[PDB]
């Protein structure tokens, strides 16, 4: 399949180089699988959704996004116009309140929740989380982090936007998750994106297209933006059957671009994630 | 420039 006029960083997961506008992918679009965004909730209702997006828990008064981040981010996994996995389930999981914070014993709480709640749920192709979230190091969400990824689900998670090495980071430094940094439509590092030896790939992060609060769509960057594409094409690969949740952050390092992209500080990887589609 | 860590 072929979506033309794409939002470029879905461009540039399915080309070898930058400047492409069309977004190749398998029809299957990882139909089966399914993706639980944790953040500040989801837009259920967005028509972008069509009907495959449903809220499972929240941990304020309402179960509504009132920020549009866990909007944006669910829509980079999948939406129809936007999303790297379009025929995905996406489960949303509220731990940020509406100003896009949340106390780490809450974030905790919602990881323990997902790797219980997966098994009440139908994924015959596999489970993966996207946290597009952190702060500063703490063991404990490490471990939170360590036990979702041990429970069967692929933990995607973002780098950070300190410009700083994200070993000072949770949690991105995590060293069981897959931990992705940001880079621009030039493959340029992005200026805020984390980096180090924790970081296993790359994803577009820079002016990110997708769905926002009231029905709408805007432009955002951040490592926020770069996770839900990982995560999605995680799941997209697991319905294809090329890998499994255990794997899959190791089998998208290994069959990333390589060497793409400039601004890399040594010691960091320099890995772009990449579907490898052929048609 | 956030949209985070
Ligand atoms: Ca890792």
């Amino acid at each position: 399949a072929a979506q033309t006029n794409a939002p470029w960083g879905l461009a540039r997961i399915s080309s070898t180089s930058p400047g492409t506008s069309t977004y190749y992918y398998d029809e299957s679009a990882g139909q089966g699988s399914c993706v639980y965004v944790i953040d500040t909730g989801i837009e259920a209702s967005h028509p972008e959704f069509e009907g495959r997006a449903q809220m499972v828990k929240t941990y304020y008064y309402s179960s509504r996004d009132g920020n549009g981040h866990g909007t944006h981010c669910a829509g980079t996994v999948g939406s129809r116009t936007y999303g790297v996995a379009k025929k995905t389930q996406l489960f949303g999981v509220k731990v940020l309140d509406d100003n896009g914070s949340g106390q780490y014993s809450t974030i905790i709480a919602g990881m323990d929740f997902v790797a219980s709640d997966k098994n009440n749920r139908n994924c015959p192709k596999g489970v993966v989380a996207s946290l597009s979230l952190g702060g500063g190091y703490s063991s404990s969400v490490n471990s939170a982090a360590a036990r979702l990824q041990s429970s069967g689900v692929m933990v995607a998670v973002a780098a950070g936007n300190n410009n700083a090495d994200a070993r000072n980071y949770s949690p991105a430094s995590e060293p069981s998750v897959c931990t992705v940094g940001a880079s621009d439509r030039y493959d340029r590092r992005s200026s805020f994106s984390n980096y180090g030896s924790v970081l296993d790939i790359f994803g577009p992060g820079t002016d990110i297209l997708s769905t926002w609060i009231g029905g709408s769509t805007r432009s955002i960057s951040g490592t926020s933006m770069a996770t839900p594409h990982v995560a999605g094409l995680a799941a997209y690969l697991m319905t294809l059957g090329k890998t499994t949740a255990a794997s899959a952050c190791r089998y998208i390092a290994d069959t990333a671009n390589k060497g793409d992209l400039s601004n890399i500080p040594f010691g960091t990887v320099n890995l772009l994630a990449y579907n490898n589609y052929q048609a | 420039l956030l949209f985070n860590d």
